[PDB]
DNA sequence: CCTGCATCAGAGCCCAAAA
DNA sequence: TATAATGGGTCTGATGCAGG
RNA sequence: GGGGGG
């Protein structure tokens, strides 16, 4: 039960699911304190069942319990466990999270197979922890709490904020991802190059692996944070270590659409 | 007619049932025809996949 | 199967 | 590419026990501040600021170029494992 | 016997890796019956308590694969050789 | 400049009002400006005559009144109110026992009120009812799939309005009726309606084979009152069958003209399938004390004889657009209306039922609160009200005039199949063939064609021309699918001498089949290509040239095109361009004749013949719903003499009056060193620096200062522990200053707000205990631009409490709204469009030193890649591009209708008439044939391009007559080595622009429950990294870098604290712990009473939570 | 992907999984229907 | 029936200023201000007290409830957690 | 020590007992006035821990030298606010109820 | 590269083809209103004759490139692999061909013209009710491949 | 024994999603 | 806490069931 | 089971 921005309160529907058993519960206890006859004990003692009924699964047996005036079944614990949005397949098996961002993919034919273009902008706040260190080091700001007030303002950025980027991120790579993912390519690692600019940099390339083209695709960034995750970055993911097929042994990185047509 | 057939040859044409095929020929005959059956798909798609998978 | 016929 | 990607792939059984001897020495390299690289001045991976030429920070770097000199021993069962860290941190402190 | 993949997949001995496919309630109450213990065997169940996959670097067969150079290997066999 | 029109086609008919699907549809449920006793029983009237009179006193309806709308409609959009009018009723209370009569007239509330363009506006925003299809009212008969020889007669009515019925013919041979689900022998029914023996023998019998299989003698041992009874046994197990009781539920099923209502349509298509006359829209009556049968024995007639050949009875196809009919907004409303009435009359009887039956007024029986309701609802959450899109006017246009097969009514997920999102041979000239969206909807939604009108019964029809004899009349017929079956329908492009068919054999349709025809065979002919399609799919010159996948992405990114401030028309036109924007009502016109008194940025001011001085005050700068700029400009000077009809200012994305979705470009086509790849698109740095493809986005900034239990928000220029570098371009209450450029980060609007009982930290005490300052009572709450937003401030809005006219909601005591105004450069990742489909992303933007460019110095504006035609096959575009070479040089644009347009020699003559200017000033100026043009000459007339053995002009124009040009290589000075195809395309800028979609995060906000990263761009969200991502980290074995995802870069709360504090410090991130997600699943299985343990190698118990959920 | 001897380790029953379903997409008791059908 | 439990009493006052504003919204055809239904209320009522009477009478809002589409969004969703720091 | 496994089996009413830190007997949410839990309700301090991290609920015993201590007039434990999310409730029903998962 | 509308090469063989197209026609309705083949047999043979009518278009249209315009931009980009391949060629250059009913019978009828020569709007109609039943198709069957993967993913993780 | 026959649990990903 | 009032307003495949 | 992008 939390006070959203206006003031106003938004509730779990569990909590509406247990209202209605416990007040059926206390009044059954009152009900026979009180000795009533067995035709109103058993309507009581059913509507009990009924309410344990809805707050495991709603639904599941009879009518399903709804909020007055609303048509939506409210949601049990059944349905926080299962289905697509259920706790397994939205919270466990996947998440969302930290250090990831999203622009629109452009090609970039000058980068080499290893590389990708990334906007500067983005590389700043994927790297912002990193940064931060960084710019205490080269003294840009006296500690890291000053250092992280200094790119609150988009006025106070001063040029040797970049350079000091463009230390953090070196060797370093940078996952790109296109959905739908639909073998273990869809994920490439690269090392990325800063760029003006608010568009993503993809090698022509890897575009048929991602099945990307420039019709208005995006991909999403990340970022391996630890050595161990880095590690796998560069030797098992790298673009140019991946150049065949897992599913034909074929070729996957190779020549298409205007370097054919060149040769 | 007066043909020798072994069992679980397909006397119809269509599609076999993998499982009446398990009872008949047993289990490395199923293997085969599951293998075989759905790679026929993807070739016909123009798609190379290896059997393995 | 259905609660309040029952009732009735 | 990595460089020499080819070479290391063949120092190992499997590619993923590179990647794991790669992460463990950079994380030695990062705790201990390069000291115990095998690496010579000259061989140092080298990083080029707007100042000029400083020491490469990555450590994974770092570790890879290490593995291809012939230095780096790798394998399991070589020495208890908080045995190692002690005598380490004897010979190159934090 | 011969079972399709759906099915396959739900009658593995991980309650894990079945509740988490399909047919959840159903899975999860047979297991809570027979008492199930999860070995953690593949990666569904690992993934689902985030702990380190039993694949890639997470193979056993590497996974504790250690490095030491020869300078600090040698400064430690000599003082061990010895009573 | 000229304009060339090609087109031999004389159009009778105009396109007729293009909203007039929405205009006419709420008009004529309203019927505000038609005096009461006058209007006809039809929308809001009906629903009266429906829901009243109100039995036991009886309360009548008498009449009811619209009022003027309290507020207008720049006041409702402005103060987010919606813009509606009072409806009141005159109601009459009669006493049933006494003779008492108190009469009063009652307020139930407000209506919404469309707008000229047939727009709503609700609570401040503006919305479009989209107009739904569905199965009409009706008999129907299909084919049974169990018996490839038996068929199934359905009733259906209204949706909401009754039950569906099926009379299968069960493998026994009695006939079986199915409602509600529920099955037995329709024998029983028709006892109750009074039937004998002899009538269903008399009436039928003739199939000796089925009409003495529907009849069984137990059922017939009972007057039509048992028959009734024993029914009711069979339909309600538990109900005593009390023979009121039982009359009263089987009325409400099939005889009550208020449960059960088959359509105004739905009556019209019974009576002409059954041939029938129907005295109402129920399916039976209760007259003389017994029911009396309407429905049912015609359609169990129709249903036996077609059992069996008879002729004269055929099977119905359901998806014939004669059998499927559009709910349009009128009819939507009324629907949601008559429920509000309904629900008001259970109000009224419940309160007619207790407090005295004597003492009670019409005024103090009513509560409005239902309808009220009911009517809101209909327009806040229903899912065809929909949010409008006025990204350009033609976008709103397109949104009107959508047809959707989901809602209320209609297809769900799963539900729709295939039959119904094919395109229906009866498609033809009613809905578009080309204006669907791409993926699951695909065939659901659609657009009314552009000739196509809605009649009253609402179905779609469109117009044909008469032609009798050989002779085309100039009689136009509008016609129903159904209508339109019976004849024979030459096609519009036939040709004519005069009136006269001027051809031997004609191409036209029977039924939708194409058939070859002598002009003896000839009833009717179409209007006019332009009726076949959608307004969007009409603004595609060439079409006849494109592949229909592609021409779909054409029509609806039109849609798409954002407002540029130089905004042009295409040099190629199909004639549409001018009606679109005066139907949109965008523009301006001018009401009669008159003369021009006065132009002004803000205004036009025009003095008519009449004497009267008309001051039409004009829009600039208005934000839309998607942030693109609506703005109006003035067109004519002081003193111009107009006509009725003439234009007065233009509208955005209009140019002297023509829709200017984008703007005129020269293009070459050519790859270029791969900055081309794959639909990529290279620009010339000059559109920069002329401003094209620049657009005005204005986003709104809102906040509100409310009452808390820790005491008020103020806004407020006081905010704790800032700099006055932070605040100096705020005004003296807080607010930024109009004309301020804000960047991210920039204070917009102060506020402060009581801290919680975290009323500062111990910790914090004692620091602020040093620095001498006290901690404050207030917390800093300002207002901040969002990262990636921005631009000057043009508007700022408060709203207090206290203050004449405004009243928030509950609590709040004011609002704060600001608007920033951006002028937006064609940059890289933006998305441009032709209207053929070919659409792409801006990858690089060279100076214009490296264009390719013309030997006389012109250089090119974008390069397309040549891959991106052959597969795509829209080659419209390049018939564009060509016609667009002409009109380059002979400074021309050209209307080349849709399927009747210019063709190759036309389009060749104009390319000759253009490379004497190309040329010949060239050969005056004193130049000759350069250099390099030999080279390619040579180069091309080894591709037999040109002819060998001819002068260079000669070969130069061969090849300009091709479309293709010589082109110099900026970076180099030497020719391309072939000759290029080059000329003017209109190209729009749609609205995804990269400065909308970049996003990036470091840490940021989590969800309450699972402690995961929040979503979206608004929210600072992270990107989900789902089940298929996570199976591509697996299949490369990329453990620790998925464990990180897991838990550090998501719920694990130890780690990801500790990860950040490592990175800044400099240490490598920890080891990850139990991500907290995990820790819920494990509490929620124990919620439904599951002991689920994680446990150690020695099986002993693992507690992940640390003892803290242990006693 | 390699062309050489699988590494211990790899995750072989996803990279099956993916490089079955991949082409899924594109595939016109013909088609996808039969792969499903076995 | 409440989530958030109200005093009875309090719960009577709250259908009588509801009771109030839907007659005088019936006599004026249109909404009434906070001071019209305080005046309506009688002695002791001020526009204050009817809007601090409704901002206590509003009851809260299902986590659950579905952010339009109806498809995949809750609006619990867009709710940061403010607590944990 | 380290995960290895996981169990799940069925709860006995004690066991479901055992791990309840008090008995939910009333309906009751927050208090509309001071917006603070209801005791004896779903959100009751005095079951699932306090709001405030060491702090209790009247104010007693506001940091964490007490850890473990149950404040005497307000009853609430001085611990870490987060076991709000991990202490469970328990309400004892009168009669007997199935457990619908092994019904249906 | 370039592609102008003249390099969408109609070959003259086109006319000659359908001029033989059309003669074979004929001979079959007349073997219909003769009462030598059924209404299924006729509409079997018709569209057994525009196959193989637009089959040999195709050829004719790789030929005539081959042989007299060997760097055509559309025969280059098809040859290659670069983009294109035969049957959206003999669209651009040659017939369309036959269409599909809404149902899964095909027109008799078929669309002679080219994208280059442009079409009917009778033909583009016709043409509609096909492209629109493969849009519906593809957008089907992505959530049962979807699906069918998941299921493979889940069966074989371990 | 076997077969209808019903009841249940499935139905692609990521992003704007305009409440 | 006192006239009397008494019965409601989609489509698919798998699996475990009462039935010729 | 759902307006727009891929
Ligand atoms: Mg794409
Ligand atoms: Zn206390």
């Amino acid at each position: 039960m939390v006070q959203v921005d206006g003031g106003r309160f938004a509730t779990s529907d569990l909590n509406d699911l247990y209202r209605r058993l416990i007040n059926r519960n206390n009044r059954l206890k009152k009900l026979l304190a009180q000795g009533a006859p067995e035709i109103i004990i058993r309507n009581e003692k059913r509507m009990l069942q009924e309410a344990v009924d809805a707050l495991l699964d709603n639904g599941r047996r009879g009518a399903p319990v709804t909020n007055p005036g609303s048509d939506r079944p409210l949601r049990s614990l059944t349905d926080i466990l299962s289905g697509k949005q259920g706790r397994f397949r939205q919270n466990l098996l996947g998440k969302r999270v930290d250090y990831s961002g999203r622009s629109v993919i452009v090609v970039g034919p000058q980068l080499k197979l290893h590389q990708c273009g990334l906007p500067k902008r983005m590389a700043l706040e994927l790297f912002k922890p990193f940064l931060l260190k960084k710019m205490e080091e080269k003294g840009i700001a006296p500690n890291v709490k000053a250092a992280r007030r200094m790119l609150e303002r988009q006025r106070d950025i001063k040029d040797e904020v970049w350079d000091a980027l463009e230390e953090v991120i070196h060797g370093k790579v940078v996952l790109l991802n296109r959905a739908p993912t639909l073998h273990r390519l869809g994920i490439q690692a690269f090392q990325p190059v800063l760029v003006e600019g608010q568009s993503i940099q993809l090698h022509p390339l890897v575009c048929e692996a991602f099945n990307a083209d420039f019709d208005g695709d995006q991909m999403a960034v990340h970022v391996p944070l630890s050595s161990f995750a880095q590690a796998e970055a560069r030797i098992q993911m790298l673009s140019a270590h991946n150049l065949l097929s897992p599913a034909s042994g074929e070729p996957l990185a190779k020549p298409s659409r205007d370097i054919i047509l060149g040769l | 007619d007066g043909d020798y057939v072994e069992a679980g040859q397909p006397l119809t044409r269509g599609a076999i049932d993998p499982h009446q095929l398990l009872e008949a020929k047993g289990p490395e005959a199923v293997e085969r025809y599951l293998v075989e059956e759905i790679q026929k798909v993807y070739r016909a798609q123009g798609v190379k996949l290896h059997d393995k998978h | 199967s259905d609660p309040v016929r029952q009732y009735l | 590419a990595e460089p020499g990607i080819d070479k290391l792939f063949g120092m190992v059984d499997s590619k993923y026990r590179l990647t794991v001897v790669v992460a463990k020495r950079a994380q030695q390299l990062l705790r201990h501040g390069f000291k115990n690289t095998v690496l010579e001045p000259e061989e140092r991976p080298k990083m080029q600021t707007l100042e000029g030429l400083f020491d490469d920070p990555n450590a994974v770097t770092w570790a890879m170029k290490e593995l291809l000199t012939g230095r780096l021993v790798f394998g399991e069962n070589l020495v208890p494992e908080d045995r190692l860290q002690k005598e380490m941190e004897r010979l190159y402190p934090v | 016997l011969l079972m399709g993949v759906t099915k396959s997949a739900l009658s593995t001995k991980s309650w894990l890796s079945a509740a988490s496919f399909q047919n959840t309630t159903h899975v999860l109450t047979e297991a809570a019956i027979a008492g199930k213990k999860d070995e953690l065997i593949g990666l569904k169940e690992n993934v689902i308590l985030g702990r380190l996959i039993p694949a890639g670097t997470g193979s056993d067969f590497v996974r504790f694969t250690q490095v030491v150079d020869q300078k600090t290997l040698k400064a430690i066999e000599e003082a061990r050789k010895e009573a | 400049m000229e304009i060339k029109r090609f087109g031999r086609i004389r159009e009778v008919i105009p396109l007729p009002p293009l909203t007039e699907i929405q205009v006419e549809s709420y008009r004529r449920a309203l019927q505000a400006d038609v005096p009461p006793e006058k209007r006809e029983n039809v929308g809001i009237q009906a629903a009266f005559r429906e829901t009243f009179p109100i039995e036991e006193l009886v309360l009548d309806f008498l009449e009811y009144r619209l009022g003027e709308p309290p507020f207008p409609q720049d006041e409702c959009r402005e103060k987010d109110l919606t813009y509606q009018a009072p409806l009141y009723a005159r109601l009459q209370l009669i006493h049933k026992d006494t003779g008492l009569i108190k009469e009063d007239e009652v307020f139930l509330g407000h209506i919404p009120l469309m707008t000229e363009d047939g727009s709503f506006i609700i609570n401040g925003a503006d919305r479009v009812i989209v107009s739904q299809i569905h199965r009409s009212p009706g008999v129907y008969f299909t084919p049974d799939p169990a018996r490839p020889g038996r068929y199934i007669a359905s009733i259906i009515p209204l949706p909401k309005r009754g039950p569906w019925i099926d009379l299968e013919v069960e493998p026994n041979g009695v006939v079986s009726m199915k409602v509600n689900k529920r099955k037995f022998p329709l024998v029983l029914l028709l006892r109750v309606l009074g039937y004998d023996q002899e009538t269903l023998a008399r009436e039928l019998g003739a199939y000796g084979e089925l009409v003495q299989g529907l009849m069984d003698e137990s059922v017939f041992a009972m007057r039509p009152e048992e028959a009734l009874i024993r029914l009711f046994t069979l339909l309600r197990p538990g109900d005593p069958p009390k023979r009121d009781k039982a009359v009263a539920y089987v009325y409400g099923l099939i005889a009550d003209p208020r449960r059960y209502d088959l359509g105004e349509a739905g009556r019209y298509k019974a009576e002409e399938k059954l041939g029938i006359r129907l005295s109402g829209r129920t399916l039976a009556r209760f007259e003389d004390g017994e029911f009396k049968d309407e429905v049912f024995l015609p359609t169990l007639r129709y249903l036996f004889a077609l059992t069996a050949g008879v002729p004269g009875h055929e099977v119905d196809d359901i998806d014939h657009l004669g059998n499927r009919r559009i709910r349009t907004v009128g009819e939507l409303m009324t629907d949601q209306f008559r429920v509000g009435l309904a629900r008001l009359a259970r109000g009224v009887r419940e309160r007619m039922l207790m407090g005295s039956e004597d003492s009670l007024t019409p005024a103090k029986l009513v509560n409005s609160r239902p309808l009220e309701a009911a009517i809101r609802e209909f327009f806040s959450r229903s899912q065809l009200s929909q949010f409008k899109d006025e990204t350009n006017p033609l976008s709103s246009l397109r949104h009107k005039r959508r047809i959707s097969a989901l809602g209320p009514g209609g297809l769900t997920r799963e539900r729709a199949g295939f039959d119904v999102r094919d395109v229906h041979r009866t498609h033809y000239g009613r809905i578009c063939p080309v204006e669907t969206p791409e993926g699951a909807n695909i065939g659901l939604i659609t657009s009314l064609a552009a000739y196509a009108r809605v009649d009253e019964l609402g179905f779609i029809r469109t117009p044909y021309r008469r032609v009798v004899g050989g002779v085309v009349t100039d009689e136009v017929v509008y016609m129903t699918a159904t209508e339109e079956d019976r004849y024979t329908i030459a096609q519009a492009n036939t040709p004519l001498e005069g009136n006269r068919i001027a051809a031997e054999r004609v191409v036209a349709r029977r039924k939708g089949e194409p058939v070859i025809v002598s002009p003896e065979e000839v009833e009717f002919m179409d209007v006019s290509p332009k009726q076949v399609f959608s307004v969007n799919t009409n603004l595609i010159p060439f079409l006849e040239h494109d592949d229909a996948n592609r021409a779909l992405m054409g029509s609806n990114m039109q849609t798409q095109a954002v407002p540029l401030i130089r905004a042009q028309a295409p040099v190629v036109m199909t004639g549409l361009e001018e009606r679109v924007v005066r139907d949109s009502l965008a523009a301006l016109y001018a009401e009669e004749d008159g003369e021009v008194a006065k132009v002004d940025g803000n205004r036009i001011v025009v003095r008519y013949e009449d004497g009267r001085l008309v001051e039409y005050p004009l829009r600039r700068f208005y934000r839309s719903n998607q942030g693109t700029a609506l703005d109006q400009r003035p067109r004519v000077v002081v003193g111009q003499r107009v006509r009725k009809g003439d234009l007065l200012a233009d509208g955005p994305a209009s140019e002297n009056g023509f829709l200017a979705l984008g703007q005129n470009v020269l293009v070459a086509i050519m790859p270029f060193d791969g900055y081309n790849f794959e639909d990529a698109i290279v620009i010339s740095e000059e559109l920069l620096k002329r401003d094209f493809y620049t657009s005005i986005h204005i986003e709104r900034y809102e906040i509100e200062a409310r009452d808390t239990k820790l005491g008020p928000e103020r806004i407020t220029r006081d905010i704790p522990h800032l700099s006055e570098a932070a605040l100096r371009d705020l005004d003296e209450e807080g607010v930024v200053r109009i004309g301020a450029e804000v960047k991210p980060g920039d204070i917009l609007v102060g506020r402060t707000s009581f801290k919680g009982e975290s009323e500062p930290t111990p910790e914090e005490r004692l620091l602020r205990s040093i620095f001498g300052e006290k901690a404050r009572d207030v917390k800093d709450t300002s207002l901040r631009v969002p990262p990636g937003e921005g631009g000057i401030v043009v508007r700022t809005v408060r709203l207090r409490r206290g203050d004449p006219g405004v009243e928030l909601k509950p609590g709040v005591r004011e609002v704060v709204r600001v608007y920033v105004a951006q002028k937006r450069k064609l940059q890289v990742g933006d998305k441009l469009a032709n209207r053929h489909g070919n659409k792409g992303v801006v990858a690089k933007i060279l100076p214009v030193e490296d264009m390719p460019h013309l030997p006389d110095g012109t250089p090119v504006d974008v390069i397309l890649n040549p891959l991106g035609v052959p597969s795509r096959m829209n080659l419209g575009q390049i018939l564009e591009t060509h016609l667009g070479l002409a009109g380059y040089f002979l400074g021309q644009r050209y209307i080349s209708p849709i399927f009747d347009g210019a063709k190759e020699p036309e389009i060749k003559e104009l390319l000759a008439q253009a490379f004497e200017v190309y040329f010949g000033k060239r050969k005056g100026e004193g130049f000759g044939v350069d250099k390099r043009e030999v080279e390619v000459l040579r180069r091309a007339e080894k591709l037999g391009l040109v002819t060998p053995g001819k002068t260079p002009e000669e070969q130069l124009k061969e090849l300009f007559l091709q479309g293709k040009v010589v082109l110099y290589d900026g970076r180099t000075g030497e020719p391309i080595e072939g000759p290029i195809v080059v000329g003017q395309m209109f190209i729009m800028k749609l609205y995804h622009m990269v400065e909308d979609k970049m996003h990036a995060r470091s840490t940021g906000p989590y969800s309450l429950i699972t402690q995961q990263p929040l979503g979206g761009k608004a929210q600072f969200g992270g990107q989900r990294f789902g089940e298929m991502e996570v199976w591509a980290l697996e299949a490369y074995g990329a453990a620790h870098t998925l464990q990180e995802m897991l838990t550090l870069k998501s719920d694990d709360i130890e780690g990801r604290n500790a990860a950040y504090e490592a990175i800044i410090k400099g240490e490598d991130v920890p080891e990850p712990s139990v991500p907290e997600s995990f820790r819920v699943l494990v509490k929620e299985l124990q919620a439904l009473a599951l002991d689920v343990q994680t446990l150690d190698e020695k099986d002993n118990p693992v507690d992940i939570f640390e003892g803290l959920a242990s006693k | 992907s390699m062309a050489r001897p699988v590494s211990i380790g790899e995750a072989v029953g996803i990279v099956a999984a993916q490089s079955i379903g991949e082409p899924g997409t594109q595939l016109t008791t013909q088609g996808l229907p039969r792969v499903i059908e076995l | 029936a409440r989530t958030i439990r109200i005093p009875v009493h309090m719960v009577e006052t709250i259908n009588k200023l509801s009771r109030t504003a839907r007659q005088l919204q019936q006599e004026l055809g249109r909404e009434p201000t906070y001071e019209e239904i305080a005046e309506a209320m009688g002695p002791g009522w001020d526009a204050k007290r009817v809007e601090e009477t409704l901002k206590i009478a509003q009851e809260p809002v299902s986590l659950e409830t579905p952010i339009g589409d109806e498809k995949d969004s809750f609006y619990g969703d867009f709710i940061p957690d403010e607590h944990l720091p | 020590k380290e995960v290895r496994k996981v169990r799940i089996a069925l709860a006995s009413p004690e066991k479901i007992r055992s791990w309840s830190y008090g008995e939910v007997e009333k309906p009751e949410t927050i208090n509309y006035r001071t917006l603070k839990p209801e005791r004896d309700g779903l959100f009751d301090e005095r079951i699932f821990g306090p709001i405030k991290d060491y702090e209790c609920a009247c104010g007693k015993y506001k940091r964490q030298r007490f850890e473990g201590k149950v404040c005497e007039r307000c009853g609430v434990e001085v611990t870490k606010s987060i076991v709000r999310r991990y202490r469970m409730g328990h309400i004892e029903l009168a009669t007997p109820a199935a457990h619908i998962w092994f019904v249906k | 590269i370039t592609i102008g509308i003249d390099d969408a090469v109609i070959p003259e063989e086109k006319k000659q083809y359908l001029e033989e197209a059309d003669r074979k026609l004929l001979q079959i309705e007349q073997a219909y209103e003769m009462g030598f083949l059924t209404d299924r047999e006729r509409y079997d043979q018709i569209l057994q004759l525009w196959t193989e009518t637009t089959e040999k278009v195709t050829q004719a249209v790789f030929k005539n490139f081959e042989e007299n315009y060997p760097f055509n931009p559309l025969y280059v980009m098809a040859q290659s692999g670069a983009r294109g391949n035969p049957q959206q060629i003999r669209q651009l250059c040659g017939l369309r061909g036959l269409m599909q009913k809404p149902s899964g019978e095909t027109f008799e009828v078929p669309v002679r013209s080219s994208f280059r020569e442009g079409l009917t709007v009778l033909e583009y109609f016709i043409s509609s009710h096909g492209a629109r039943k493969g849009g519906a198709d593809t957008a089907l069957r992505t959530a049962d491949s979807g699906y069918l993967t998941r299921k493979l993913v889940d069966v074989t993780h371990e």
